[PDB]
């Protein structure tokens, strides 16, 4: 296991889908909000939808 | 543009992801995106252009 600071490794799976790295870098907070609001909808539909 | 920066401490470097292999920063294999206020993380260094040296020796 080696290990690499999260924002760099989020920046090598934007390599990996085409995007290149900057685009992460540049827009760190709001990649961080997006995912963070998304996993915190998945508690509503998990805890509500039946 | 392919790789990483990595330091020994105190010299900067660009290596490959998979195998340590380092070379010196320069513009041939790092690309450039605007200003570095946006960017957490930036750290000041040195990228040596290759073309420079052969110009000043004129
Ligand atoms: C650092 O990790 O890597 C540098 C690679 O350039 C190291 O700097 C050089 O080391 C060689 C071998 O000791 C010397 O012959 C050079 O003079 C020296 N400097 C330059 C500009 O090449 O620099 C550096 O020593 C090393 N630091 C540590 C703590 O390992
Ligand atoms: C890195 O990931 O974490 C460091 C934590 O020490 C960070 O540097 C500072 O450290 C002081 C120690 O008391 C904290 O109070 C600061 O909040 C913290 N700075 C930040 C911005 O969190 O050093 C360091 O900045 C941080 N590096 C990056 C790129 O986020
Ligand atoms: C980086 O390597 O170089 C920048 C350019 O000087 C450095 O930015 C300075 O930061 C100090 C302290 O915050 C300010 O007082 C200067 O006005 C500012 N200079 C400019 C031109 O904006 O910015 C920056 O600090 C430095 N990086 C590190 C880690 O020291």
């Amino acid at each position: 296991a080696l290990q690499i600071p999260f924002a760099m490794q989020m920046a090598y799976r934007f390599n990996g889908i085409g995007v290149t790295q900057n685009v992460l870098y540049e827009n760190q907070k709001l990649i961080a909000n997006q995912f963070n609001s998304a996993i915190g909808k998945i508690q509503d539909s998990l805890s509500s939808t039946a | 543009r392919e790789g990483v920066f990595v330091s020994n401490g105190t010299h900067w470097f660009v290596t490959q992801r998979n195998f340590y292999e380092p070379q010196i920063i320069t513009t041939d294999n790092t690309f450039v995106s605007g200003n570095c206020d946006v960017v957490i993380g930036i750290v000041n260094n040195t990228v040596y252009d290759p073309l420079q040296p052969e110009l000043d020796s004129f």
